[PDB]
């Protein structure tokens, strides 16, 4: 796994607490056991033998799998939650506004004037953005998906349009 | 704790997999190599997806290979086997029914739609 | 029939002498008038067919096919004029000429009173169809698709020609009206077994019968939209029409010769429906859908009951309008994304809301929602096939389950979900495209109000 | 795309494996063809039979619904593994134990429905009595025949 | 852990643009620029009753009275139940009562 | 008959004009939802006039107004059966649908496609009335499949959601498997009786009805979500709460029971079918009530309650009590649709939160929702003299004073106890205790549309059972003589369910930490039936597509044919061009011509 040992323990901790919260339900009850669980992690926090620490983690994962709630609580908009992707059918891409009939664009003379400025800004910045990536990407291509910030003033961060202009989470 | 037992339709969890642990310099060098390929392809896609003047489709060679490989092998449950099985079921059924009709032992009192 | 043959030929001078920019306007306008006049063919009587002359006649089986054939010509011109817009002017006129010659052969095929006349016109449809596919197809594989189509058909037709000429020698006539009164029973013998196979295997290939169906997905994937519309809507029906006429003179031998071909159709319909669930090409999915739907028609024709012929007649008309509509719907997407992959362009209901209504209506007719004529035809075949053998209800019932699964899966895959991010050329539906779908779906739904005119001569 | 970028015959040599992997954007170590046996796969990679539901939901995929990236090799049965169809994600219970408990429940229920049929419940009561010879004429009896009378007495 | 200085800086820059983009989704006061108690409620339900009940029932009644019921066995009624002591309107016949009850009671 | 027949049709015609105006587009979308809500409220009133006539003089008639199609000796007409079942269900369906649409005007207020939503709700009701009033099986089939398609389009309302598309197609899959039986029934009736019209089916009264009745039983299993074809109904909780309210009360799910009630003249003479349906209902009512014990999603708990109740209706069919099963359809329609609307009120106020573990403390914060939810739970559990008592209480007495399967009876009583347990579960976790929702409190339930819609269903949940039970004519001999311990069984086990559920609910407040039993997981994971079947059956089917076939293929392949022609071509044409060899072959042709074939003889 790409995750370091330190990252693995933390993800288990958060996962373990959430499933514990599903079992307890009542907040006072959950608080009591959450502190006991934090104690178990705090007990071996300073273990320095990475063969013992790795063993402690693997055993902990096995215990979680035996004790996990079969139906854990999920935030409504998280993957698997009851509202996940509920609004994707209302998210329309912004390029659809180019196909609007003139009479449709005439009802928003001020929105479509601002829209042109952004399109101009996108057109003017693109060439610099492409150049910045070329002269920063090591020979052979990128090694990670991390993108650079803008360096000069008046430069926009490379590859920004589809991040800045993405639909709102409540588009309608 | 009873160990997890994995089926075809119920895969093994990552957290229960011994491979995921015991990091080796080779496995990390394999993981680092896959990420490089993914980042190379992501950059290739992003430089066309974010292009201001591109109106169309970003042809994916991976999707072209997939459909091409799937549509090629044009030519059990696919031979004489199923046909012969069903031939005897209907022939056997219709032979019995014909005999009963001839022997007047099949009730068709109100059967006049066929 | 000359009140339809001559006007159809006049579409050729009209197209060739029309001003350059008016070829599509003039041909479409006047082909619709011919379609309007085709309603006069519905002067049908309870006992006698409509026998115009020694050459041509019309009964309740050929009339709905004749009206479907002439309705389709104006629809193929609408579907064609976009992707041909950059074509050379003369080659536009030749393309339209091939469609006109196909209608001409088709309306004569369905009305020919002499079977050898039927054969010549039946076999003449190959030439315009082959030319359309190989000349105006867009891919390399259009050449192989042409040859498979050509040689699958001739492999069966040449035996058919020998059998028909043999029958005229021993009976004295191949006039269909005469054969109704002079028909004699066919007795068991190896000679009569091969006479039976020759008389039928040409039609089974065009249906197509499962096993001989592999030319059809090839042709569809490679044909232009107009070639796919005629091929699905009408040309497949030539086999069904031929089988409904030729089985008159094959009794009682059809009692036991039908068994292998019923087994292929009963099992074939389940497998082709299942294949539709895993197709990655949209045009190929609709092609395999026709094989599944036409397997019902083969079973119905072979069991030879009054209810099975009414069902088979309705199925052919209903499937003709539905399959043509589905191909046009997939073409409208293809003209945008220029690919036939079903998974490429998703979530289209968001971007093309009205075209998503046409997709819904077309899918519902494909799965045969009551009271559409798609269900009426399908139901009548199920009712009669149940009487033939109760066990068939299981295969019939299963096929309806699978047919629902892939019809809605094709609807869900392309119209629902999230849209594909990088595809940003989905322009709004044109008035041409919307009118094309409404001309498929409205007549299809109107026929529910009066389905007797598509239930054939046994109504 | 050029013909050299389409699938081909089963790879035979290490260089035919090396070139196939590069064509599919895979590490040569991770590339494995389907076993050669005429079925028709060719050099298409054999990818783990894992559902698309099992992939990271929070990663920024090129196709968020399919959870696919642009250019990565698609599983042979991808259309079977989309999030709408076959799911293979781990279950909180073992697959074999689910099958045993589910079948055992059904098998036990059918057994006790049979025991119920053999030993039905009923109330300590005699058969219901109807006048006019068990309602002979009302139940469509032919009137020309005279039925044997059914006689009921007080108690 | 945390953001690296380059990771932090890029988020700052996309943040400025994103918030300016969202601010630009607001509509100006003039937009959209469109082109050229019981007494009221009683009227509103008077029209609905007339158009959606009275006109349809007029059409149905004309349809059923003069086109459907003029054909045989189009509308079939379960015949009325007759009880002892009833009187038939058509023929003025009286149905006899039932015979004297044994007269158990409780 | 003129007023009766005329008014029973305008009810159906009135529901379609809103559809005609949208399609004809001569309407006004300014307030389309109010227009559709108004149409129901008037259609409810016009449907009461025919009902009063039936209550008064028992009037019933059939209307065959349009001759659609004749098929030799099978004539099909648009035929409406306005009888006991039609005259009592239509006002109950329209009254409940009137409340759901008024509730929908508030719940779906911010939905941009609200007009389409109300158009689909209306079409969904129109097909249910076609189904209910159909006099022959073909017209009934129109309604049968009509509700199926409208369920598909409403469950998958949020079509961007992949799970909503999976759930919508799963309703089609299971219901279409049920239609195999429906087609089987139509095939048998046409073949053996020469009719799809109910009057002729009942008049000929087939003795050998095992095949047609199993076809209808299999059809009812899918539509009413009985065991085997049950999972889709809980999955149908993908759709908006108004869909769940209308789906689970006065439309789709009772069509399966309603179909078997239509055919009681046949089933009442077939003991084999009665045993099958009793056992099918008995397992369904137990299994889905056991699943509800450990569900944490409020809609799913109510959804599994409906499956449990539908099993009880199927049990009533089994014990040969068609009219009790019908009365339970009408009474269940009131309080079930109210519970789903009370749940919607909670979900809306807690920002789309559906898990009960994150509710609590709502008893005082949502007073009116709380009142309706207690009345609903008491009505469901069979509290004496509420709407549900007048059907459930009768059914249990009939079941345990009948010649019946002992296991079926026991499983119906245990399931009745479970009904109290999972009703306490919703009340205890949603309303009692301390709040467990997020900090930003937005609890508001003062919309008049929400209050009025629930207020009307609250009144029905109280008196509707009393009103209907006292107005319907008697059609059976109700068994009213039995031991005290059979008379009071339903009350006693329901009370034990409340006590036992209360103790377990209070048991969760203790500072104890426990491992899930196999029993707990089995109930929580719905018996593993969806987990196994929905992975195995799709996988076998989607992956579904000897030496003898090798000959039948390799020999007849176009490659084989086309490649033999290539060999023959090369043999013919690969010559040396030598005069010597060609004339040497002329010599051989002549020799074998005479010596071997005697061409010179
Ligand atoms: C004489 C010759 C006369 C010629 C024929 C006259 C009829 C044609 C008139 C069409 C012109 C009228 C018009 O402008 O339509 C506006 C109409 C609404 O306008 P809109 O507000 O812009 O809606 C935008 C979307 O198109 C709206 O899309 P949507 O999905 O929101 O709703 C549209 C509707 C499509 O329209 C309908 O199907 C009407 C509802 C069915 C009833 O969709 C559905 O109905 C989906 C459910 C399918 C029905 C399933 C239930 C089956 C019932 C089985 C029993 C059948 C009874 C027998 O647009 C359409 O829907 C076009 C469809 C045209 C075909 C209608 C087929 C009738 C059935
Ligand atoms: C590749 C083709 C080359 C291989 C040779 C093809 C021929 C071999 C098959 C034999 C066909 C049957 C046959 O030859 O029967 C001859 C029979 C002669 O009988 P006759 O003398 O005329 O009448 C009095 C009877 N004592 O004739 C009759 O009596 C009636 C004959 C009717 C017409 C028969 C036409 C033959 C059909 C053979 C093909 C059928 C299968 C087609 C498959 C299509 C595949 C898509
Ligand atoms: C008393 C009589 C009772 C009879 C009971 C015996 C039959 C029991 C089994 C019924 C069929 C079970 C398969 C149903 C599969 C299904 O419902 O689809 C849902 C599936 C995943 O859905 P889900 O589990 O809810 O997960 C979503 C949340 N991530 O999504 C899918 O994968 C489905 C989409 C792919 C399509 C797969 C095709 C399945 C075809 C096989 C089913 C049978 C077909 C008809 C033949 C049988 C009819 C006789
Ligand atoms: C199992 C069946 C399944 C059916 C599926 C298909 C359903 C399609 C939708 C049906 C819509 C409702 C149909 C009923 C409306 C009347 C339709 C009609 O044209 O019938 C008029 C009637 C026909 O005569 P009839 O004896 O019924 O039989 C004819 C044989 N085809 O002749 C007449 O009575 C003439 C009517 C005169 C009307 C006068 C009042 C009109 C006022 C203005 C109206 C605007
Ligand atoms: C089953 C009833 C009717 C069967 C009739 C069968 C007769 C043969 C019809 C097709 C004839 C096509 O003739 C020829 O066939 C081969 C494959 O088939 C095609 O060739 C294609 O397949 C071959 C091998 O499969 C490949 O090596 C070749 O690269 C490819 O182009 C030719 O492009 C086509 O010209
Ligand atoms: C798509 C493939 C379809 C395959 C269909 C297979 C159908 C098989 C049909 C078998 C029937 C053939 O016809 C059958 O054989 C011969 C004709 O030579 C007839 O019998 C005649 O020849 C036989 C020779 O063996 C003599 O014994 C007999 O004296 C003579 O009358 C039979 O009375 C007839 O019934
Ligand atoms: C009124 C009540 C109505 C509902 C009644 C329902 C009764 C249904 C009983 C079905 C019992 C089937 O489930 C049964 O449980 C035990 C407990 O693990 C299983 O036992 C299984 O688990 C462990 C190991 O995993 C071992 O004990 C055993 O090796 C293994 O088989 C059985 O293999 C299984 O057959
Ligand atoms: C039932 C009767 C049906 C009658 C149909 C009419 C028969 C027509 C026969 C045409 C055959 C000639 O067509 C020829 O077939 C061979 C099949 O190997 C094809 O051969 C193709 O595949 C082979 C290997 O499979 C390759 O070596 C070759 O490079 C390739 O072209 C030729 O490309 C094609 O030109």
């Amino acid at each position: 796994a790409y995750l370091t040992h330190q990252q693995k323990v933390l993800r288990l901790y958060k996962r373990a607490l959430r499933h514990l919260e599903s079992w307890c339900i009542h907040r006072d009850k959950y608080r009591y056991f959450a502190c006991l669980l934090r104690a178990r992690f705090d007990e071996h926090k300073n273990e320095k033998d990475m063969v013992k620490a790795t063993q402690l983690l693997r055993e902990a994962e096995e215990e979680f799998w035996h004790g996990q709630h079969p139906q854990p609580y999920i935030f409504p908009e998280s993957p698997g939650g009851t509202s996940y992707e509920r609004y994707e059918c209302y998210k329309v891409p912004e390029w659809c506004l180019d196909d609007w009939h003139p009479s449709e664009k005439a009802m928003y003379p001020d929105y479509f004037a601002k829209r042109e400025q952004w399109k101009k800004l996108r057109r003017e910045s693109w060439e610099r953005e492409v150049k910045q990536l070329q002269e920063e990407t090591p020979v052979g291509g990128p090694r990670t998906e991390a993108l650079p910030p803008a360096r000069k003033q008046g430069d926009l961060p490379p590859l920004w349009w589809h991040i800045v202009t993405r639909p709102r989470e409540r588009p309608m | 704790f009873p160990k997890y037992e994995a089926s075809r339709l119920s895969s093994l969890p990552t957290t229960l997999d011994p491979a995921e642990y015991d990091i080796s310099s080779e496995t990390r060098k394999a993981q680092a190599e896959r990420l490089a390929i993914r980042s190379r392809l992501k950059r290739e896609y992003q430089l066309q997806y974010y292009d201001p003047s591109r109106r169309g489709v970003i042809e994916d060679p991976a999707l072209v290979r997939w459909t091409y490989a799937r549509s090629a092998n044009i030519y059990a449950l696919f031979g004489i086997g199923p046909l012969v099985f069903w031939y005897y079921v209907f022939k056997t059924d219709r032979d019995r029914k014909e005999k009963l009709i001839q022997e007047g032992k099949l009730d068709r009192t109100f059967n006049i739609s066929y | 029939m000359l009140k339809y043959i001559i006007p159809t030929i006049m579409l050729m001078p009209l197209t060739w002498l029309s001003k350059n920019n008016m070829i599509w306007v003039n041909s479409t306008a006047h082909s619709l008038l011919i379609s309007f006049t085709s309603l006069l063919l519905m002067n049908q009587f309870g006992d006698n067919s409509l026998n115009f002359s020694l050459l041509f006649f019309s009964d309740s089986l050929s009339t709905p096919l004749l009206i479907l054939t002439m309705w389709l010509l104006p629809l193929m011109l609408m579907a064609s004029q976009h992707h041909l817009s950059k074509e050379n002017l003369t080659r536009k006129k030749l393309f339209i000429t091939m469609l006109i010659s196909l209608q001409l052969f088709l309306i004569m095929t369905f009305t020919a009173m002499e079977l050898i006349l039927f054969y010549i016109l039946f076999e003449a449809t190959l030439v315009p169809t082959l030319i359309i596919i190989t000349r105006w197809g867009n891919q390399t594989e259009r050449l192989n698709a042409g040859l498979y189509f050509l040689f699958y058909t001739l492999a069966g037709s040449l035996p058919l020609l020998v059998a028909l000429i043999y029958i005229q020698n021993t009976v004295g006539s191949l006039n269909f009206l005469m054969l109704q009164y002079w028909v004699q029973p066919v007795h068991n013998s190896w000679s009569n077994v091969f006479m039976w196979l020759a008389c039928m295997m040409a039609f089974m290939v065009k249906m197509p019968l499962y096993g001989l169906h592999l030319w059809l997905p090839k042709a569809h994937v490679e044909a232009p939209i107009a070639g796919s519309m005629v091929l699905a809507a009408v040309l497949l029906k030539l086999g069904g029409y031929g089988m409904l006429r030729i089985t008159l003179i094959l009794n009682p031998m059809t009692d036991f010769m039908a068994y292998p071909f019923i087994m292929l159709s009963l099992w074939g319909m389940i497998m082709t429906s299942s294949i539709c669930l895993r197709q990655t090409d949209l045009k190929s999915l609709i092609a395999y859908s026709s094989v599944s739907h036409m397997a019902l028609v083969i079973v119905a024709i072979l069991i030879q009951t009054p209810w099975s012929y009414m069902g088979a007649t309705a199925l052919m008309i209903a499937h003709g309008l539905t399959s043509s509509m589905l191909f046009c719907l997939a073409n409208s997407n293809y003209e945008r994304i220029h690919s036939r992959t079903m998974i490429l362009a998703r979530g289209l209901q968001t971007l093309l809301p009205l075209m998503a209504t046409w997709w819904l209506l077309a899918s519902l007719t494909n799965l045969a929602l009551p009271p559409t004529i798609n269900l009426i035809g399908e139901l009548f075949v199920v009712m009669s096939t149940f009487s033939w053998s109760n066990i068939t209800i299981i295969l019939m019932g299963v096929n309806m389950v699978i047919t629902a699964l892939y019809s809605l899966y094709m609807l869900i895959m392309t119209q629902r979900g999230k849209y594909t991010y990088h595809i940003n050329n989905i322009s709004p539906s044109f008035t041409r495209e919307n009118a094309l779908m409404s001309l498929h779906i409205l007549p299809l739904l109107l026929l529910t109000l009066n389905p007797k005119i598509i239930l054939g001569p046994l109504y | 795309i050029t013909k050299d970028m389409l699938p081909g015959p089963y790879p035979k040599t290490p260089e035919e494996r090396a070139a196939a992997a590069k064509k599919y954007n895979m590490r040569v170590e991770d590339y494995e063809p389907y076993p050669d046996d005429g079925t028709g796969y060719g050099d298409y990679p054999k990818l783990p039979d894992r559902s698309q539901q099992e992939r990271d939901p929070w990663y920024d995929w090129d196709h968020p619904d399919l959870r696919l990236n642009w250019g990565e090799p698609m599983h042979w049965d991808l259309d079977m593994y989309i999030r709408n169809r076959v799911d293979t994600s781990p279950t909180p219970v073992n697959w074999n134990l689910m099958c045993k408990h589910l079948f055992g429940f059904v098998a036990f229920m059918l057994f006790m429905f049979w025991v119920g049929e053999t030993y039905p419940a009923y109330q300590p009561v005699g058969p219901k009595q109807y006048p006019y010879n068990n309602l002979y004429l009302e139940r469509g009896g032919d009137p020309n025949k005279e039925p044997e009378p059914v006689v009921h007495y007080e108690i | 852990s945390g953001y690296t200085p380059e990771e932090k800086l890029r988020l700052q820059q996309l943040r400025e643009l994103r918030r300016r983009w969202l601010k630009d989704q607001e509509l100006s006061p003039r937009e959209p620029v469109l082109p050229p108690n019981v007494i009221y409620k009683t009227y509103r339900h008077s029209i609905f009753a007339f158009t959606h009940v009275l006109i349809p029932v007029w059409i149905i009644h004309y349809y059923l009275k003069y086109h459907v019921t003029t054909k045989p066995y189009t509308i079939v009624e379960k015949k009325p139940r007759i009880f002892p002591g009833d009187t038939i309107l058509e023929t003025g016949e009286v149905i006899p009562p039932m015979k004297e009850f044994p007269d158990q009671h409780h | 008959m003129n007023m009766f027949s005329s008014l029973s049709l305008v009810t159906l015609l009135l529901l379609t004009m809103p559809i005609m105006m949208m399609s004809f587009n001569t309407y006004k979308p300014s307030n389309y939802p109010l227009y559709v809500k108004t149409a129901i409220s008037y259609a409810f009133i016009t449907s009461m006039i025919p009902t009063m006539m039936f209550i008064h003089s028992g009037q019933e008639l059939i209307i065959s107004n349009w001759h659609w199609l004749t098929i030799q000796t099978l004539k099909l007409s648009l035929s409406f059966k306005m009888d006991y079942f039609s005259m009592m269900f239509i006002p109950v369906a329209l009254f409940v649908t009137w409340s759901i649409m008024e509730f929908s005007m508030w719940y779906m207020y911010s939905d941009p496609n609200i007009n389409k939503f109300f158009k689909y709700l209306l079409l969904f009701l129109i097909t249910m009335l076609i189904l209910v009033t159909a006099n022959n099986l073909f017209q009934l089939f129109i309604g049968w499949e009509g509700v199926g398609i409208m369920s598909f389009l409403l469950i998958g309302w949020w079509y961007g959601r992949a799970d909503a598309n999976t759930a919508a197609l799963q309703a089609i899959l299971y219901n279409r498997i049920g239609d195999i039986g429906f087609i089987l029934a139509m095939a048998w009736f046409l073949t053996n009786l020469n009719t799809w019209d109910l009057q002729q089916i009942f008049m000929l009264n087939p003795s050998d009805s095992n095949m047609p009745l199993i076809g209808l039983a299999l059809a009812a299993t899918g539509k009413s979500a009985q065991f085997g074809l049950h999972p889709w109904l809980p999955s149908a909780m993908e759709g908006p709460t108004p869909v769940s309210a209308l789906l689970h009360s006065s439309t789709m799910v009772v069509a399966g029971i309603f179909l078997l009630i239509r055919f009681y003249p046949l089933t009442e003479n077939n003991k084999y079918i009665q045993s099958i349906t009793l056992c099918l209902g008995a397992i369904t009512t137990l299994f889905t009530a056991m699943c509800a014990l450990t569900q944490n999603d409020i809609k799913k708990i109510i959804a599994f309650s409906t499956s449990s109740q539908l099993g009880l209706m199927m049990v009533t069919i089994g014990i040969n009590q068609p009219y009790l099963a019908f009365l339970h359809i009408c009474t269940h329609a009131f309080f079930k649709a109210m519970l789903f609307m009370c749940s919607g009120s909670i979900i809306h106020s807690l920002n789309d939160e559906q898990d009960i573990r994150k509710m609590g403390g709502l008893f005082k914060a949502m007073p009116f929702t709380t009142t309706a939810l207690i009345v609903g739970s008491l009505a469901l559990t069979g509290m004496p003299f509420l709407t549900g008592f007048y059907s459930k209480d009768l059914i249990i007495e009939a079941a345990n004073t009948s010649y019946t399967n002992a296991w079926a009876l026991l499983m119906t009583l245990i399931a009745t106890s479970f009904t109290a347990i999972y009703s306490t579960r919703i009340i205890f976790f949603a309303l009692l205790g301390q709040p467990r929702f997020p900090t930003l409190v937005n609890i508001n339930e003062n919309n008049p549309l929400l209050i009025n819609s629930i207020k009307r269903l609250l009144i029905g949940s109280l008196f509707a059972g009393y009103i209907i039970s006292n107005n319907i004519p008697p059609t059976t001999i109700p068994q009213m003589t039995m031991p005290y311990y059979l008379k009071t069984t339903a009350l006693i086990v329901t009370i034990l369910g409340f006590i036992l559920a209360l103790e377990i609910s209070n048991m969760t407040k203790n500072l104890k930490y426990h491992y899930p039993s196999n029993a707990f997981k089995f109930s929580t994971l719905l018996g593993y039936f969806p987990t196994i079947m929905h992975r195995l059956a799709p996988y076998m089917n989607l992956s579904m597509s000897s030496l003898l076939d090798l000959i039948w293929l390799e020999a007849i392949l176009p490659k084989t044919i086309s490649l033999a022609q290539m060999k023959a071509s090369t043999l013919v044409t690969n010559q040396k061009g030598l005069i010597k060899l060609y004339f040497l072959s002329f010599l051989i042709t002549i020799l074998i011509s005479m010596i071997l074939f005697n061409f010179h003889e």
